[PDB]
C-alpha cells in the first residue's frame, strides 16, 4: 500500500513547499496561467490552490482546509499548508522504520489537544470589556493595506459591532450577517453603522416615487409587477388589484427579487403607488434573499395569496441618503427582540480599487476580533508560539514510552519550519535567526510587543488542529480506484 | 484459551491480553450468526465453481 | 559544492549498511569467496572490509582505518563504521539547512569531549571492588565472542590461556602488548581440547634422523639448554669463478677424501666450548651431515622460516652466533628443556619447548577438527588479548552493549540547551546519532528499536541512574550489572575518537578526481 | 484454468477494498470518477462495491450476498466479504498440495459451523 | 573567440580544485593517481603536479606554481587562484568588444603601482617591543590556533623554536628537519631530538641486547652486504663419496671471514646501510657494544653523512679511520610496541629530528602538516626582516588604492584596473568560506573600518569579527606578496594572448 501513500505524500510535499515560499508579504508569489488566458498574481494560498486545478485527489483536501481556515480563524491559510507539509515530510522516515500509520495518526490528534493547553498557559489573559486592546488589534492589522490614517477611524467601528453581537456564551457568530455594500463615490471618512439593515442597490429614480417613507413594513416578496403575459384600462385594472391587496396589510416597502425573465415595476403602477407613498426597491440579488430573511425576521413570499401581515417586518424610518454616485437607503429601528441586529456598513470611495480592497481588509479585521469571542487571549507571532511549544516538548518526550516517544521528537522538529520560513523570506539567515530566538528563551518568553505586531490565539490553535486531521485523513486512504 | 481462561480477549488500547468482562467490550451475538450463515452460503456456491459464465448486461 | 555532498552520504551509507546486520553476537554471518576458490564465513567485520576491492573513493577510508583498529582495539571494526554512518546521516539534513560542513566537523569534536567527562563520574572500579573479580572478567572475556560457536562448550579451557599469556608479554609500566610478540599458529586436524598454553616458541621439528633422542640431556648439571641458530648458507666450497668439480676415477677416492674432512675438525671444537645443544639453520641439511653430531648428542634443525626465528631468540633468550672463535657462554640462552610431545592422532609429531621463567613473548597454540574452526578461533583470541590490555591500562570501566550509547545520548542532549549558538543543533544531531547503535542492536536482536530505546531512557531517569543495555542474545533478564558483564572504557573511548576522526575526513573532501584505465 | 484464479484470487481483490475498512480504526478508500470533482471519502463497504464497475464476471456473486445481509441487519455487511475472502484465499492450498473435492470441503464447514455456533 | 572562452572554463576548473585548499582551516582534496596511491594534501604545488592536465592553459597554471615553489616555496595555492580569477573578470569584457590586449596592459600598470605600496606597508622591526626568545614563539602559535593541538600547543612551541635555533640562521630549509610518526601514546609527551632518527622497520630477532645507554659509539657507513648469505645466485656441487658428504656441507663459512675480520679491527660501534642486514651478526656486536640496525631507508642515510661527517665505502679494505664519528649520548624508546633509534648530542649535525606522538596515525598526519605552516613563519622571520600584515590586511588595501588611482586614469584602463581590484576579493572570500564564516557579512563589515585610514585591519580567524591582525600575531613576508602579483600576471598574460589552440597527435 505504500506506493499509493508515498506517491501522494511526495506530490503533496511539492505543493506545500511551493506555497511555503509565499508565506509573508515578502514571500515569493506564484503565477497561474489559465487555459483561457487569464493570469492572476497574489500571495493568497486559498486563491492559488483554487485556480491551480489540481488533479491530485489528496492534494485537493488543502482547499477545504484553507476554506475552513479563513472561515473560522480568518488567518494562516498559507501557514496551515506549511504545517501540513511539514508533518508529511517527517513521515517519510516513519514508514521506513516499520511504524504503522495508526500510531502516527493517533499521536497527531493527542499532540494537538496538549498543544492548546501549553499555549493557554503562556498566553496573557484579556477580557472583551477593555477597549484598549480591541482598538489596537484592528488598527495594527490594517498596516498591510493602502489605508493608513483612515485605519484609526474604522478601528472603533469594528470593535463596537462585534461586542454587541458577541454576548458571552454565543461563541461562534455567523459571518453571513455582516454584509459590506461598496459603491463608487464618497470617501472613507463618511461611515454609518445602520444596525437595522442595508440593501445592495438604490431606489426608483423615476418620477412620482417618494423614495422616503416613515413607519413602514418591510417584507420579502417574489412577485413582480408586469402587464398580462400569458387595452390601457385593461392593464391598469389588472394592476389595481395587485396594489389593493398590498394596501390590506399596509406594506409600504416592496422588495422584488432581481430576475432577467420579466421586468420589475411597470410605469403605470408608479402613479398608483405614488398616492399611497409606497416605496419600492428593485434589483434585489439572490444572495440577499437569505440575508434579509434573518435580521428582519421575515419570510419569502412566492405568490400574492401567500402575502400576509404577520410576515411583514417593521421599519421606523426609511429614507434615501443624498450622496454623490451613492444614493444609499438606510433603515433604523427594526424592533426585533428575538433576532439580533445585523451589522452592515456602507463602504464609499472615489476609486474602484479603494472600496474593493477595503472590503477585504475589514473581513480580516472582524475575524481577528471574533477570535477573542470564542477564546480570549492573544499570542504574538513571528515564530514565538511555534518555538515555545518545542521547548516544552523536549523534556516531555523523554516521559513517553514505545513508538509514540519518537513521534514527539519529530513533532517539535516540524513546528520549526514556520519560523524558519519567516526568516528566509526576510532575507536573514534561516538557522542564525532561529538560534538567537532560542538563546534568549531562557530569560524572555513572548518577546515584537514594541513593534505593535499581534496575532490571535485561534489562528495558531486552528492551524494545528486542522493540519492534524488533514494528515490523519491522508494516511487513511491506501488505494485509489476508478469509480463511475 | 487453549488451557482454561476462555473469557480472555485482545485489548486494542493497551495492546495486550486483558479480561473482556472487566473492560466491557462486547459484540452482538445475532451479528455473529448472521456473518457465519452468510459466509457459509456464499462460499458454498463459489467453491463449487469449475467455470465462469459471464452474465448478460441489462 | 552541489552533488558532491549528497553523493558522499549515499555512497558511505550503502557500504556501511552491509555490516549493520552483523553487529553483535546475534548478528548474522556472511559467505565470502576468495579469488582462489575458498569459501570463508565469519562474523568479524575486519575480514569483510579487507576483502572489498572497489574504486569508490569514499569507501576507501573504511579499509585504511580498519587496519589500525585491529592492533589498537580490534572490536572497533563494525561498531565504528555503523557509528560513523550515523554522523553522516545527521549531517545530510544540516547541509540542506545551510550549515557549514566544517562547523559540523568541529561540532562533533566538542560534543565528544564533553561526553567523555560525563562517563568519568558514572564509571566503576574493578581493582577497588576486589582482586579476583578482575580475573573473572578475563575468563568471561572470550566467552562472549565464542558463545555463538561450538567452541562455547570447551570455553572454560581457553579462558585460562589468555590470563598468563598477557602478564608475561606486558609490563605494568607501559601496559602495552606488541603484536609481533604474539605468535599465532594453527593447523588442520585434531580437536580443540588438546590446546595447551606454551610459554615459548613451538618450532615443530622431526629431529631429523630418528636415532636422535626426543629429550635434551642436562649435560652434567649444565645451566639450562643452549641453542645455536645460523642464518649463514652452510654449504660446499663454491668459489666465485671456477667450480667444475668432478671425480675422474677410483684413483681420486683417497686423494680428495682426507683433504676435506680435516677442515670442520677445527670448528667443531669451538662449538663444544660454548655448549650449544642444537643447531638451527634456515635451509635443509644433508643425510650424512647429522651423523657425526649424533655421537656427541647434538641434534640439528633444518627448514625454518625467517619469521619463526624471532620467537626463538626472544623466548629462549638465545642469539645467532656470528663467529665461533669469540663466542662465549655469557649471552647464550638457557631454557627448561626441549622435548617431543605427540598431538592427537596427527603423524606430524610436534614438540613442546618450555621455559619456566617469565619471557617477553608467547606463542598461541590453537587446534581444531576443521580449517574454519581454527581460523575462527585465532581471530577471536586476538580480540580477547586486547581487552585484557585495556582492563590493565584503565581500571575504570563502563557497561556497554547499548547502555553506554544511551547514557552518552542523554548527557549531550541535556547540555545542548545550556550551550547556545550554532553548536546547539550540533549537539542535538550528535545525540541523535548516538541512538543509532542501541537501535541497531535492537534491530539486530529482533525487537522494536524505538520501543526498546524509549525503555532504556525511562529507566535511567525516573528510577535512578544506571547502565542497562540491549540484549542481542537471550539472557535471564535486564541489568547486565547483575551478570557482571563489563566492557573496557578506554576501548569504547578509542572507538568514539576514531569515529569523529573518520567523519571529518569524509566531510573535508568536497572533490573526487580519478583518472582512467588503459 | 483461469476460472479458479478469477473465482479465488480475483475475488480477493474485491474483498481487499473492504478488508482494511473493518473496525472503527480501519482505513478508508477513495472512489474517483472521470471528472474527479464528484469523489468522496467513506468507510462504507456496500457503497464502494456497488459504485465501482466490476468487469470480473465472478465478482457479481458477492454483490447479491451483501444485499441479503443488509435485509437482516444493517451492521456487519463489511465483515461478510472479509470472512468470505479468507476462505477463498486458503482455497489455493486446497488444490495444489491437497487435491480434495470441493463439496467435501463445504461439508466440512457444516460440521465446523455446527460446533462453532 | 570560441577557443578563448573555452580557455576561461579551463582555468576555473583548475581554480575550483584549489579554492577549498586555501587557508590553514581549508578543506583537503582527494586525488587518485594512476599508481593507485592515495594522496591527500592542501598544498597547491603537489596538487597541480599530480593532475598532469593536457590542456595548454591549465598546464601553464601548473608550471607557474613550480616557479612559485622554487624561488619562494610559499603561496603556491594563492598564486593560481589569483591568476585564474582574471579569466572570469575578463570574460564579459570580450563579449562587449573590449580586446584582451588592453586588459593585459592594464595589469602591468596596476601591479607596478601595487608593488610600491607593499614596501610602504612593510615595517622592519626586530628588537622593538620584542625579545629574542619570545619573537619566534609568538609566530608558531598563529598556525597552531583553531586546531586540535591548541590545548597542547604550549609544549609544542618549545620544540618548534629549538628546531630552528639548532641550525645556522644563514641557511635554513624545511627538508632538513626530519619528522617521524610514533603510533600511540600521549601528545604532550613528545620530545625533541638533536640528531637523526629513522623508523626502525627491522622486525627480526636479536632483541633484549644493545641497551639504550651508549658512551661514544663509532658510526661507519656501509655499502655492500656484510652477511655471507647469497640471495640470488647459486651453484651445483655434488660428490659420489660417502664420507665426503659431511665435509661438503662444512665449507662456505670461511669465505667472508677474511673480510669480516677487518671490521673488528676498525671498532665501529654503529652499523647502518641501505640494505637489510642479516641476522647472523646480531650477537657478537653486543659483546663489543656495537649497534646494528637493518632495513633502513635510503633517504635517512644521507643525513648520517651530514651529521658525524662519515663516508660511504664499497668494501671494508680501503675504509679510512677518520671517516668514523661519534655522538654525545644515545637513546632508544620502546613506546608504541616498536623500538626507535635516535642520536643525540652531535655538534657537527646539519639536521635534526622531531618526534610526534598521538592517538592515531591519521591524527598525527594532521598535526605534522599543521606544524609545517608554522615552520615557514619561523624560518622566514630570521631570513627576511621585512614583513607585511596578512590575513586580509594587505589584500584589501591593494584593491582600495587602485580604486582611487583609476579615477585619474582615462580610457578603458579605468574599468580594467577596477576589475583587477575586484578580482582581489576572491582571496579573503575563500578564507572565510573555508573557515566556516559567512563571506557576505564580513565583506560588508570589513569595508567599514577599512575606509577609516588604517591599512592594517585584518580578519580574525578564531572568532568571527573585524579587527586588526597585529594583536592576532599574523605575520607574512614581503617576498611572497610581491612575487604573487608578478607570477599571476605573467601566467595570465600568456593565456589571454593565445586565441587559437592547436594540438597535434603523435
Amino acid at each position: 500500500p505504500q506506493e499509493v501513500r508515498k506517491a501522494n505524500i511526495i506530490a503533496a510535499r511539492s505543493v506545500a513547499d511551493a506555497i511555503r515560499t509565499s508565506l509573508g508579504p515578502k514571500g515569493m508569489d506564484k503565477m497561474i496561467k489559465t487555459s483561457r488566458g487569464e493570469i492572476i498574481i497574489s500571495n493568497d494560498g486559498h486563491t492559488i490552490l483554487k485556480q491551480m486545478a489540481i488533479l491530485h485527489p489528496v492534494a485537493r483536501m488543502l482547499v477545504e482546509v484553507s476554506a475552513a481556515q479563513d472561515s473560522e480563524a480568518g488567518d494562516g491559510t498559507t501557514s496551515v499548508v506549511i504545517l501540513t507539509g511539514a508533518l508529511l515530510g517527517a513521515a517519510e522516515r516513519l514508514l521506513n522504520k516499520g511504524i504503522h500509520p495508526t500510531i502516527i495518526a493517533d499521536s497527531f490528534q493527542s499532540a494537538a489537544k496538549r498543544s492548546v493547553d501549553i499555549l493557554l498557559e503562556m498566553c496573557h489573559k484579556v477580557s472583551l470589556s477593555d477597549r484598549e486592546q480591541l482598538v489596537r488589534a484592528a488598527s495594527t492589522s490594517l498596516s498591510s493595506k493602502i489605508v493608513s490614517q483612515y485605519s484609526s477611524f474604522l478601528a472603533p467601528l469594528a470593535v463596537d459591532s462585534v461586542l454587541k453581537i458577541s454576548d458571552e456564551n454565543s461563541k461562534n457568530v455567523d459571518l453571513n450577517d455582516i454584509r459590506l455594500v461598496k459603491k463608487v463615490g464618497g470617501t472613507i471618512d463618511d461611515t454609518e453603522m445602520i444596525d437595522g439593515v442595508v440593501l445592495t442597490q438604490t431606489a426608483i429614480k423615476s418620477a412620482g416615487g417618494p423614495t422616503r417613507k416613515e413607519k413602514a413594513k418591510i417584507g420579502l416578496i417574489q412577485f413582480q409587477i408586469s402587464p398580462p403575459k400569458p387595452i390601457l384600462k385593461e392593464e391598469r385594472a389588472y394592476l389595481l388589484n395587485i396594489c389593493k391587496k398590498i394596501k390590506k396589510a399596509k406594506c409600504n416597502v416592496l422588495l422584488i427579487q432581481k430576475s432577467i425573465l420579466r421586468d420589475a415595476v411597470n410605469d403605470l403602477a408608479l402613479h398608483f403607488l405614488s398616492k399611497l407613498n409606497i416605496m419600492v426597491v428593485k434589483d434585489i440579488e439572490r444572495e440577499e434573499i437569505e440575508f434579509l430573511s434573518k435580521g428582519l425576521g421575515c419570510k419569502p413570499i412566492a405568490d400574492i395569496e401567500l402575502f400576509t401581515e404577520d410576515r411583514l417586518g417593521s421599519a421606523d424610518l426609511v429614507e434615501e441618503i443624498d450622496s454623490d454616485g451613492s444614493k444609499i437607503v438606510r433603515v433604523t429601528g427594526i424592533r426585533n427582540n428575538n433576532a439580533r441586529p445585523t451589522v452592515s456598513v456602507v463602504i464609499r470611495g472615489a476609486n474602484n480599487m479603494i472600496i474593493d480592497e477595503t472590503e477585504r481588509s475589514l473581513h480580516d479585521a472582524l475575524c481577528v476580533i471574533r477570535c477573542l469571542v470564542k477564546e480570549r487571549g492573544l499570542i504574538a507571532g513571528g515564530g514565538a508560539p511555534e518555538i515555545e511549544i518545542s521547548r516544552r516538548l523536549s523534556k516531555e518526550a523523554r516521559s513517553m514510552e514505545g513508538v509514540q516517544a519518537f513521534i514527539w521528537q519529530e513533532f517539535a522538529s516540524a513546528l520549526e519550519v514556520i519560523p524558519t520560513t519567516l526568516a528566509e523570506n526576510a532575507g536573514l539567515n534561516s538557522i542564525k535567526v532561529v538560534t538567537e530566538l532560542r538563546s534568549k528563551h531562557e530569560n524572555g518568553e513572548l518577546n515584537t510587543y514594541e513593534e505593535h505586531i499581534l496575532q490571535p490565539v485561534l489562528v495558531s490553535t486552528s492551524a494545528i488542529t486542522l493540519a492534524s486531521e488533514c494528515v490523519k485523513s491522508i494516511l487513511r486512504i491506501d488505494d485509489i480506484a476508478f469509480s463511475r | 484459551i487453549y488451557n482454561g481462561i476462555s473469557t480472555s480477549g485482545l485489548d486494542l488500547n493497551n495492546g495486550t491480553i486483558a479480561d473482556m468482562r472487566q473492560l466491557g467490550i462486547v459484540e452482538s451475538y445475532k451479528l455473529k450468526r448472521a456473518v457465519v450463515s452468510s459466509a457459509s452460503e456464499a462460499a458454498e456456491v463459489l467453491l463449487r465453481v469449475d467455470n465462469i459464465i459471464r452474465a448478460r448486461p441489462r | 559544492g552541489l552533488e558532491a555532498k549528497k553523493s558522499h552520504i549515499l555512497a558511505a551509507r550503502s557500504v556501511a549498511s552491509i555490516i549493520k546486520t552483523s553487529l553483535g553476537p546475534r548478528g548474522l554471518d556472511k559467505i565470502l569467496i576468495s579469488p582462489d576458490g575458498e569459501i570463508t564465513i565469519t562474523n568479524d567485520g575486519a575480514t569483510i572490509l579487507s576483502q572489498m576491492e572497489l574504486d569508490n573513493e569514499i569507501a576507501k577510508l573504511l579499509v585504511q582505518l580498519s587496519k589500525s583498529q585491529d592492533d589498537e582495539i580490534g572490536d572497533g571494526t563494525t561498531g565504528v563504521v555503523v557509528l560513523a554512518s550515523a554522523l553522516l546521516d545527521q549531517a545530510l539534513e544540516l547541509i540542506q539547512k545551510g550549515i557549514h560542513p566544517i562547523k559540523i566537523a568541529n561540532g562533533f569534536d566538542e560534543a565528544a569531549k564533553l561526553a567523555i567527562s560525563k562517563l568519568e563520574e558514572t564509571c566503576d572500579d574493578i581493582s577497588a571492588s576486589n582482586d579476583e573479580l578482575f580475573r573473572d572478567f578475563l575468563l568471561r572475556a572470550a566467552k562472549t565472542s565464542l558463545g555463538s560457536k561450538i567452541v562455547s562448550k570447551d570455553h572454560d579451557r581457553f579462558a585460562e590461556m589468555a590470563v598468563e599469556a598477557v602478564i608475561n608479554v606486558m609490563d605494568k609500566d607501559r601496559k602495552d602488548v606488541d603484536f609481533d610478540l604474539i605468535k599465532m599458529q594453527g593447523r588442520v586436524g585434531g580437536s580443540i581440547s588438546d590446546s595447551k598454553l606454551i610459554n615459548g616458541v613451538i618450532l615443530d621439528k622431526d629431529f631429523s634422523h630418528p636415532q636422535m633422542p626426543k629429550c635434551v640431556l642436562p649435560k652434567e648439571g649444565s645451566d639450562g639448554v643452549k641453542l645455536a641458530i645460523l642464518t649463514c648458507p652452510f654449504e660446499p666450497p663454491k668459489p666465485k669463478t671456477k667450480h667444475k668439480l668432478d671425480i675422474s676415477s677410483v684413483e681420486e677416492y683417497q686423494k680428495l677424501q682426507t683433504y676435506e674432512q680435516d677442515k670442520f675438525k677445527e670448528m667443531i671444537d669451538d662449538v663444544k666450548k660454548a655448549g650449544a645443544d642444537v643447531v638451527i639453520c634456515q635451509w635443509g641439511f644433508d643425510d650424512e651431515a647429522n651423523h657425526l653430531l649424533l655421537q656427541n648428542d647434538l641434534p640439528a634443525v633444518r627448514w625454518v622460516g625467517g619469521q619463526e626465528l624471532e620467537h626463538i631468540a626472544i623466548s629462549t633468550n638465545g642469539r645467532i652466533v656470528p663467529r665461533f672463535q669469540d663466542l662465549s657462554k655469557d649471552k647464550l640462552g638457557t631454557c627448561s628443556r626441549i622435548y617431543e610431545q605427540e598431538f592427537g592422532t596427527t603423524k606430524d609429531r610436534m614438540l613442546i619447548i618450555e621455559q619456566s621463567k617469565e619471557t617477553k613473548t608467547v606463542t598461541c597454540f590453537v587446534r581444531g577438527s576443521n580449517k574454519m574452526i581454527v581460523d575462527e578461533a585465532e581471530r577471536a583470541l586476538h580480540d580477547s588479548l586486547c581487552v585484557v590490555r585495556n582492563l590493565v591500562k584503565d581500571s575504570r570501566v563502563v557497561y556497554g552493549g547499548g547502555a553506554a550509547e544511551v547514557t552518552m545520548s542523554l548527557a549531550v542532549s541535556e547540555e545542548a540547551d545550556k550551550q547556545r549558538g550554532i553548536d546547539q543543533y550540533a549537539f542535538r544531531g550528535f545525540a541523535q546519532a548516538l541512538d543509532t547503535i542501541p537501535m541497531t542492536l535492537a534491530e539486530n536482536s529482533g525487537l522494536d528499536p524505538i520501543g526498546t530505546l524509549s525503555t532504556l531512557k525511562s529507566k535511567q531517569l525516573k528510577e535512578k541512574i544506571s547502565n542497562i543495555g540491549v540484549d542481542c542474545l537471550g539472557y535471564g533478564s535486564n541489568d547486565m550489572k547483575e551478570l557482571f558483564v563489563v566492557d573496557p572504557f578506554i576501548g569504547k573511548k578509542q572507538q568514539i575518537l576514531l569515529a569523529t576522526q573518520l567523519c571529518r575526513m569524509i566531510l573535508k573532501i568536497d572533490n573526487v578526481i580519478i583518472s582512467g584505465k588503459d | 484454468e483461469n476460472a479458479r484464479l478469477s473465482a479465488f484470487v480475483g475475488a480477493i481483490a474485491v474483498g481487499d477494498l473492504v478488508k482494511s475498512t473493518l473496525g472503527p480504526k480501519g482505513m478508508d478508500k477513495l472512489l474517483q470518477s472521470a471528472s474527479s470533482n464528484t469523489c468522496m471519502v467513506t468507510n462504507d463497504g456496500a457503497t464502494i462495491l456497488k459504485s465501482i464497475p466490476l468487469d470480473n464476471p465472478a465478482a457479481k456473486v458477492l454483490v447479491n450476498i451483501s444485499k441479503v445481509q443488509d435485509d437482516e441487519v444493517g451492521d456487519g455487511t463489511t465483515s461478510v466479504t472479509v470472512l468470505s475472502a479468507e476462505l477463498l484465499r486458503e482455497a489455493e492450498k486446497l488444490i495444489d498440495q491437497s487435491k480434495i473435492h470441493p463439496q467435501t470441503i463445504i461439508e466440512g464447514y457444516r460440521l465446523a459451523s455446527a460446533a462453532a455456533l | 573567440k570560441g577557443q578563448i572562452i573555452s580557455n576561461i572554463n579551463a582555468c576555473v576548473a583548475v581554480q575550483e580544485a584549489l579554492k577549498p585548499t586555501l587557508g590553514p582551516l581549508g578543506s583537503d582534496i582527494l586525488i587518485v593517481t594512476s599508481n593507485q596511491k592515495t594522496t591527500i594534501s592542501n598544498d597547491g604545488a603537489t596538487i597541480l603536479k599530480l593532475l598532469d592536465v593536457v590542456h595548454p592553459a591549465a598546464k601553464t597554471l601548473v608550471d607557474i606554481s613550480r616557479a612559485q615553489d622554487a624561488e619562494v616555496g610559499d603561496g603556491t595555492t594563492s598564486v593560481t587562484i589569483l591568476a585564474g580569477e582574471l579569466m572570469k573578470e575578463a570574460k564579459p569584457f570580450l563579449e562587449e568588444g573590449i580586446s584582451s590586449h588592453l586588459i593585459m596592459k592594464g595589469y602591468r600598470k596596476a601591479v607596478s603601482l601595487a608593488v610600491e605600496k607593499i614596501n610602504e606597508l612593510a615595517v622592519d622591526i626586530t628588537s622593538e617591543k620584542s625579545s629574542g626568545r619570545e619573537l619566534l614563539e609568538r609566530c608558531a602559535r598563529t598556525a597552531m590556533s583553531s586546531k586540535l593541538i591548541h590545548n597542547n600547543a604550549d609544549f609544542f612551541v618549545k620544540m618548534c623554536v629549538d628546531a630552528v635555533l639548532s641550525l645556522d640562521r644563514n641557511d635554513l630549509d624545511d627538508k632538513l628537519i626530519g619528522i617521524k610518526k610514533i603510533p600511540g601514546g600521549a601528545m604532550e609527551e613528545s620530545l625533541f631530538i638533536n640528531g637523526v632518527a629513522f623508523k626502525k622497520t627491522f622486525s627480526y630477532a636479536g632483541f633484549e641486547q644493545q641497551p639504550k645507554k651508549f658512551n661514544n659509539p663509532k658510526i661507519l657507513s656501509l655499502n655492500v652486504e656484510l652477511e655471507l648469505k647469497a640471495e640470488k645466485d647459486n651453484a651445483e656441487v655434488r660428490v659420489e663419496h660417502v664420507e665426503d658428504y659431511q665435509a661438503i656441507v662444512d665449507a662456505e663459512w670461511q669465505l667472508i671471514f677474511e673480510k669480516l675480520r677487518q671490521v673488528e679491527e676498525t671498532g665501529a660501534n654503529i652499523v647502518l646501510s641501505k640494505l637489510p642486514i642479516g641476522d647472523l651478526a646480531t650477537q657478537f656486536f653486543a659483546d663489543r657494544n656495537i649497534f646494528c640496525a637493518g632495513r633502513v631507508s635510503a633517504d635517512d642515510m644521507n643525513r648520517v653523512i651530514q651529521a658525524v661527517g662519515g663516508s660511504i665505502q664499497s668494501t671494508t679494505s680501503d675504509i679510512k679511520p677518520e671517516h668514523l664519528g661519534t655522538c654525545a649520548l644515545f637513546e632508544e624508546m620502546q613506546i608504541g610496541s616498536e623500538r626507535y633509534n635516535l642520536f643525540q648530542g652531535c655538534p657537527q649535525a646539519k639536521t635534526c629530528t622531531l618526534l610526534l606522538r598521538g592517538g592515531a596515525e591519521q591524527v598525527i598526519a594532521e598535526v605534522e602538516r599543521s606544524l609545517h605552516d608554522a615552520i615557514m613563519i619561523v624560518k622566514r622571520a630570521l631570513q627576511n626582516k621585512l614583513i607585511v600584515a596578512g590575513g586580509g590586511a594587505t589584500e584589501m588595501e591593494v584593491s582600495k588604492c587602485l580604486r582611487d588611482y583609476s579615477k585619474t586614469i582615462a580610457g578603458k584602463q579605468q574599468m580594467i584596473i577596477n576589475a583587477f581590484a575586484k578580482a582581489l576579493e576572491v582571496i579573503p572570500r575563500q578564507l572565510c568560506e573555508n573557515a566556516g564564516f559567512d563571506a557576505i557579512e564580513i565583506l560588508n563589515k570589513l569595508r567599514l573600518a577599512h575606509s577609516k585610514g588604517e591599512k592594517w585591519y585584518g580578519v580574525v580567524f578564531e572568532t568571527e569579527n573585524i579587527g586588526d591582525n597585529f594583536a592576532k600575531f599574523v605575520w607574512e613576508p614581503a617576498l611572497v606578496k610581491i612575487n604573487a602579483l608578478n607570477s599571476a600576471t605573467e601566467a595570465t598574460n600568456l593565456i589571454l594572448s593565445v586565441d587559437e589552440t592547436i594540438t597535434n597527435k603523435g
